[PDB]
């Protein structure tokens, strides 16, 4: 249900590079650039690219091509 | 961007491109009209005008030409900031030299000219005249000259003969000073001279010239002509109340500046005389040195106000010593403070906020949800409706705040966990709420405590408080890995009722199906809390990872036991539930259910206790009544026993059987005997207080009480506080350091007296008065060794050396304090593990050591593993991940970018606040004897006694490893018994201490040669035939010309040959030492190892700080330089000397010793550098430069350890190793060939610079070095930028160097960029300067 950061930073084993992916992440939803394709949860949008990075729908070489 | 600022002196040409205009007028403002007027301190025409886009006249006031110029008068249009900006300089008649070279020490200018700081002041003053361009002439440039003195100089030479005297003077030398000729006179004279004074001055001279013409500065940059002003708006004029105004301190100092350089500027063609043209110099040369710097030499002083005047240097630096006021304390917004709440019903990952508090701290963020929605689409519409309250703003403020984090901090934090982020709940009251078990970190109690609020508000920042500050996330403590959310007093104690066992209770015997079942009959009534049932489970292993199996299994617990599993969820065993769940066992559970499961579960389990801990602790009725703290009926009896047995040692005092020194031992230590007997009567009584009956006989259980409850659980309380409510106080401490005799016997329930009450408040007022100075102390401590460890950042992934530390468990004492499996636990393998057998590994390369590993070589008998400290990998700039150990907070590696260098200063001064015979040895173990580092030769008799001071006697067990290690003194007596079992208790050494004994290795008769009688030796016998020996003359108490001579007992064979120890060709002597008593004559046979003569023999923050300052106490212990042959100087000399003679190289120097330290008068014996000779308080100062580098370490993180163990608290000793790496950092060299003799370089530069030279054709253009150990003050100074060491203390001296030296300041460090405004390079602005600096490569 709720954003789980404790385990999604396991699986990138960083937890330093892990918020650098999310903050672009999360400024292309703000502004309206790219539509997230996980339902919206009615939360903000540093919740929800959070949660993309344990389901592996995006990476580092994905959400550099959409911009 | 910006970076690499520099610092240097100003030029005459760049002042003049700063400034806007020229000031020649002190008037700046009008009394008619408050407005400035042309060429002012305030004026428009040089600096900005008053307000926006407006001139002195007003005909333009339009915003199309901004840059436009006005034509009536010189004051153009432009913003209101530009103020800050612009700046103007004043015009001097005469240069006047700066005070900048002349406060600090070493004068600037003196060491440039060769003059002293007294002659160089003597000129500027028109006090002396001097020569310069002599040429042909006898008059020198340094030589000093009067009036009288320098017209006589003109009638011998009569030409080429110039005196100038005053600031022109100086001026004239600095233009002509020939920098690149003057160093080549003292280069050429440099192997002319030979002193100590002259070779250091030498040293100054070429390193201050180098880099004055490296940096590209000029020798006439020093004095300036002109003086640049300050901008106006840094020194206002704000009018208030009552048609007041204020003016600052600076306004009176460039007003003083400029009248008086105004009357130097038209007496300039009124012909003035030699008497005034000299002091109207001074006159404006003092007023510089008013407005530089006051207190110091000027003190400048004003009227009513007693204070001197707020100077240039004073303003910079303030108060709190040389940290700026700004740097201490900076104002937020977004911020509050109130006082806390505690609350039950919240969860861990939020925490409680008023709804006063959120809609003034989340203001802004109300008006971007009005004006998207469509509700108001002016902002100041918006700002109407937030201000009433209505129910739509309710709305809306429940929608903003829904996963946005707040920050909560104290106002003290000591260590990281003091700041957590925390997701802010709408609560109605006052106070803010905070989570029950989170209180543990925070290190504060709902006494009245305020905590403060923070809210962030880029998208960056929302981001951080999710994933590192989050509270669900720093659940491990920075200092071990032990959980800080361990359940609290309150919950614990709920959680220590539910699981016990009862012998009779109310539903016993009873079989239940499931946990389901079984607490189906608890809510009905008809099963107690705790009776003996026998319930069926469903667990869980997870033995394999990625895979989990199910299996039933009935046991024999309680009604309470089988409810407290079903809070632990199924991953672990039931074996972690059927204990007595005390207050460490919990602490054991979070451990082990953080690295089983994970954290995604932990948290739910860990939230989960706190809800079953308070529901089951609210039905219980614990209470402390007057009936809890029971007496015991022996306490009667130890005290009438104890009363009677005073009253007979105090009735010999008077009859004089018995003296009052020996009186006082023996009544402290009678009733020390009568305090143990009756607390161990105490608490057997109060631990079996409860009987219950059961089925006809009674039976014996663990009491019920309330009070006994709280002990046992470990909640709240500890064992000596029981001591003193239902036992007696005893002996208590006076404020002089004795104790009382008499102690208090009776206790806090039956009431204390008058007297006996007012013996209580001496220690209780001292505890008082500690609390109050340890606050200051311990922020003290952290202060000075975080500033030495923040330019260590973890940069680096792989290092690739092979250096490391041998770690052993702690062998030392009766038995083990802290095992292996503890220490190394997260630090990787340096080298190959080996089995006791030959060509076997069991690690194969450097892993990290987890949980897992610490079985594994549990199970083994390894014993001694290498791993790789913080101390190793020399690499630069940072320190590599793999050397260092695995994270405190996090179960993972270490990741790239993580300051560990902070998170290990914290660590040490985060406890701080906490923290205020010898005759045989008797084994407590049996095992076989292995001696280590031990030469002992056999013995006739068959005692083998060891005169040897190097040794020690460890025990091992059947396993291999020693499990206890003693130390051997010199001279013991010791029965090998290598190979068989040792009883416990044996005896397996019987020296004593009290004469010194020695020996002899040569075995046949001895003879004394080189003594004198009535010199040397003296014929003194006791009385009645005691003691019939020859007993030797003291040094100083012997004649003159028994002095010199000193006495040797050579032993040879009994026939009559020369018999001499292997090993040495000279031959073995027995030694005569001063005041020593043979027993045995001349001309006797004397068995080996035999005893030749008789001779006989603080603590807290002030202990821990000694050790990181590397400060030398106040008795040094006497060690020797080079190991080989021992010896004793000449007692005439006045100097004991030893000489040394090894047997490979043949090393004529010495050092020598005062007679006011006796200790080692043995003549004739082993050198043995690495042991001590003098018994007493150790340097670490001498250990680097003798022994090595990894016994300074390994000696420092064991006495460290002393002091912290004593208290109770446990550090990690990757904190302790990591800031002995910053103060290793700095070098001597002696042979350099290459720079300066003597000369301060880092380890790093150093060993770049010797590998970089190796690779050529000479291969010895390197040169050698060796450590040194600095303390953590002069660590800190020793830094290559200059804002690092302007900020932590003495900014003056720090901020002249850097102008003459002309450094080039790199901005990469954490202090560095705080001040500046960037981002710090470590944590997550490491992939912010990867960016920059790969720019900054590709050109
Ligand atoms: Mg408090
Ligand atoms: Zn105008
Ligand atoms: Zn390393």
């Amino acid at each position: 249900a709720r954003v789980t950061v404790e385990d999604c930073l396991d699986n990138v084993d960083n937890r330093f590079e892990l918020v650098m992916l999310a903050t672009k992440r999360a400024r292309q939803l703000a502004t309206g650039g790219k539509e997230p394709k996980v339902a919206w949860e009615n939360d903000k949008p540093t919740v929800v690219a959070l949660r993309e990075i344990a389901s592996g729908l995006v990476d580092e070489n994905v959400v550099q091509q959409e911009d | 961007e910006f970076d690499a600022i520099r610092i240097g002196l100003a030029s005459p040409e760049m002042i003049r491109s700063w400034s806007f205009g020229e000031v020649k007028k002190p008037e700046t403002i009008n009394y008619r009209t408050f407005k400035p007027e042309r060429d002012g301190l305030f004026c428009a025409k040089i600096f900005g005008p008053v307000k926006d886009y407006e001139c002195l006249c007003g005909k333009y006031k339009r915003l199309k030409h901004r840059g436009v110029i006005c034509e009536k008068c010189g004051v153009e249009v432009a913003l209101a900031k530009v103020r800050r900006e612009r700046m103007g300089h004043i015009e001097l008649a005469s240069p006047v030299a700066h005070i900048w070279f002349l406060k600090s020490l070493p004068s600037r200018i003196g060491l440039l000219l060769d003059m002293t700081l007294r002659d160089i002041e003597r000129v500027l003053y028109f006090e002396s005249y001097v020569v310069i361009d002599p040429g042909m002439t006898t008059l020198e440039k340094g030589q000093l000259l009067n009036d009288e003195q320098y017209f006589e100089a003109l009638e011998e030479f009569g030409d080429d003969f110039d005196a100038r005297m005053g600031a022109e003077a100086v001026h004239e030398l600095l233009n002509a000073i020939d920098l690149e000729h003057e160093i080549g006179r003292l280069r050429e004279e440099i192997p002319q001279t030979n002193s100590e004074t002259k070779i250091k001055k030498l040293s100054k001279r070429l390193k201050l010239m180098e880099a004055f013409q490296g940096s590209g500065n000029k020798p006439e940059w020093m004095v300036l002509t002109v003086l640049p002003v300050l901008p106006p708006d840094l020194r206002p004029l704000v009018p208030l109340d009552g048609g007041r105004f204020a003016t600052s301190d600076l306004n009176d100092l460039y007003r003083r500046v400029i009248n008086r350089n105004n009357r130097l500027k038209r007496l300039l063609d009124l012909a003035a005389p030699d008497i005034i043209v000299r002091n109207e110099k001074r006159m404006l040369q003092e007023a510089v040195d008013a407005l530089l710097d006051n207190g110091r030499r000027g003190r400048a002083i004003t009227g009513s106000n007693k204070r001197p005047l707020k100077s240039l240097a004073d303003m910079i630096k303030g108060k709190q010593g040389r940290f700026r006021q700004n740097l201490l304390g900076k104002r937020v917004d977004y911020s509050g403070r109130s006082v806390i709440t505690v609350g039950p019903t919240l969860r861990l990952h939020q925490c409680g906020l008023p709804k006063k508090m959120a809609l003034e701290l989340f203001k802004p963020f109300i008006f971007g949800k009005l004006e998207g929605r469509g509700m108001a689409t002016t902002i100041k519409a918006a700002k109407k409706m937030v201000e009433r309250e209505l129910p739509e703003v309710w709305d809306v403020l429940a929608e903003v705040i829904r996963e946005h984090p707040v920050l909560l901090n104290r106002a003290p934090t000591l260590h990281r966990l003091g700041i957590q982020a925390f997701e802010p709940v709408l609560i109605e009251g006052k106070a803010i709420q905070l989570h029950p078990l989170v209180c543990a970190a925070y290190n504060a109690d709902f006494d009245g405590d305020q905590m403060a609020v923070h809210v962030p508000l880029t998208l960056e920042a929302q981001l951080e408080a999710r994933a590192l500050m989050m509270s669900t996330n720093n659940i491990l403590s920075p200092a071990n890995g032990e959980p800080i959310i361990v359940p609290s007093q309150d919950v614990v104690m709920g959680l220590y009722y539910m699981t016990r066992e009862a012998i009779n209770a109310k539903g016993e015997g009873m079989a239940f199906a499931d946990l389901q079942e079984v607490d189906r009959a608890y809510r009905s009534g008809q099963a107690s809390l705790h009776a003996r049932v026998k319930v069926r489970i469903n667990e869980k292993i997870k033995g394999e990872d990625g895979q989990l199996t199910a299996n039933t299994r009935i046991v024999d617990t309680t009604v309470g036991r089988a409810l407290l599993f079903q809070v632990v969820p199924a991953g672990l065993p039931f074996d972690v539930v059927n204990q007595s769940m005390k207050k460490k066992a919990i602490s054991k559970l979070i451990n082990h259910c953080y690295r089983v499961v994970g954290l995604k579960d932990t948290v739910i389990f860990a939230d989960q206790l706190m809800y079953t801990g308070f529901a089951y602790s609210t039905i219980s009725g614990v209470s402390i009544g007057v009936n809890d703290f029971v007496i015991p009926d022996e306490k009667a009896r130890i005290i009438n026993a104890a009363t009677d047995e005073v009253k007979e040692i105090e009735s010999q005092y008077a009859s004089g059987l018995v003296t009052q020194g020996e009186k006082y031992n023996k009544v402290i230590d009678l009733w020390s005997k009568a305090n143990d007997e009756v607390s161990k009567a105490m608490m057997a009584n109060l631990s079996k207080e409860k009987v219950v009956d059961r089925e006809g006989k009674e039976v014996d259980q663990e009491s019920f009480n309330s009070m006994y409850m709280m002990a046992d659980s470990g909640a709240r309380g500890s064992a000596a506080q029981i001591r003193q409510l239902a036992g007696m106080r005893g002996l208590m401490a006076k404020p002089d350091g004795s104790i009382i005799e008499t102690p208090i016997t009776a206790n806090f329930r039956e009431g204390l007296n008058v007297l006996q009450y007012f013996i209580s408040t001496h220690g209780a007022r001292k505890g008082l008065a500690d609390t109050a100075l340890k606050t200051a102390n311990s922020g003290y401590l952290t202060r000075r060794l975080v500033d030495v460890a923040q330019d260590l950042v973890v940069t680096e992934i792989d290092c690739g050396t092979e250096h490391g530390l041998l770690m052993s468990p702690h062998i030392e004492g009766g038995d083990v304090v802290e095992p292996l499996g503890e220490r190394v636990l997260g630090r990787v393998i340096a080298r190959d593990v080996f089995k006791p057998g030959s060509d076997e590994v069991i690690v194969p390369a450097g892993t990290l050591i987890d949980e897992k590993w610490v079985d594994f070589l549990e199970v083994m008998s390894v014993d001694e593993v290498v791993v790789r400290s913080p101390i190793t990998c020399e690499t630069r700039h940072g320190i590599c991940a793999m050397c260092y150990g695995r994270d405190l907070a996090r179960g993972h590696r270490v990741n790239i970018g993580e300051a560990v260098g902070v998170i290990a200063a914290q660590s040490i001064g985060e406890p701080g606040t906490q923290l205020t015979a010898a005759d045989n040895v008797q084994v407590k173990n049996g095992g076989t004897i292995r001696l280590h580092n031990l030469k002992h030769v056999v013995r006739a008799d068959g005692a083998l006694v060891a005169v040897s001071r190097s040794g020690e006697l460890a025990v091992a067990d059947d396993f291999g490893r020693e499990r206890e290690r003693y130390k051997l003194p010199y001279g013991a007596v010791i029965s090998v018994k290598e190979g068989d079992k040792v009883d416990p208790g044996a005896i397996v050494a019987k020296w004593d201490p009290h004469t010194h004994p020695i020996v002899t290795e040569v075995d046949g008769t001895v003879a004394f040669v080189g003594m004198e009688e009535g010199i040397t030796v003296k014929r003194q016998t006791d009385e009645l035939t005691g003691l019939t020996n020859i007993e030797v003359m003291d040094p100083k108490d012997r004649p003159a010309a028994g002095k010199d001579i000193r006495p040797a007992v050579k032993l040879i064979d009994a026939a009559g040959k020369d018999l001499l120890l292997p090993g040495t060709d000279v031959p073995a002597q027995y030694f005569l030492p001063a005041n020593a008593l043979v027993n045995l004559t001349d001309g006797a046979k004397v068995s080996i190892g035999d005893v030749v003569a008789r001779i006989p023999q603080t603590g807290g923050l002030p202990r821990v700080a000694d050790l990181f300052e590397a400060r030398r106490p106040k008795e040094p212990s006497i060690l020797a330089e080079i190991s080989g042959t021992i010896s004793f100087g000449k007692e005439t000399k006045g100097k004991r000397r030893l000489v040394i003679t090894p047997n490979d190289g043949s090393d004529p120097y010495e050092e020598l010793i005062p007679k006011w330290r006796h200790l080692n008068v043995f003549e004739g014996e082993q050198v043995n550098r690495g042991e001590v000779i003098s018994d007493g308080p150790s340097n670490p100062h001498d250990i680097l430069r003798l022994l090595g580098v990894s016994s300074l370490a390994k000696y420092i993180v064991n006495e460290i350890q002393d002091v912290y163990r004593l208290q109770g608290v446990k550090i990690n000793d990757k904190h302790i190793e990591t800031i002995l790496r910053q103060m290793l950092r700095k070098v001597e060299v002696s042979e350099s060939g290459d720079s300066s003799f003597i000369k301060g370089d880092q380890v790093e530069l150093t060993q770049v610079l010797e590998e970089n030279e190796q690779l050529g054709t000479e291969d010895k253009f390197p040169a050698k070095y060796e450590r040194v150990l600095l303390g953590i003050t002069k660590a800190s100074l020793s830094t290559e930028s200059f804002i690092s060491a302007a900020s932590f203390q003495e900014t003056t001296r720090v901020l002249t160097e850097a102008a003459v030296t002309g450094k080039r300041d790199f901005l990469r460090g954490l202090k560095e960029n705080v001040v500046v405004g960037r981002l710090i390079p470590a944590g997550t602005g490491l992939a912010y300067h990867s960016e920059r600096k790969r720019q900054r490569d590709l050109g």
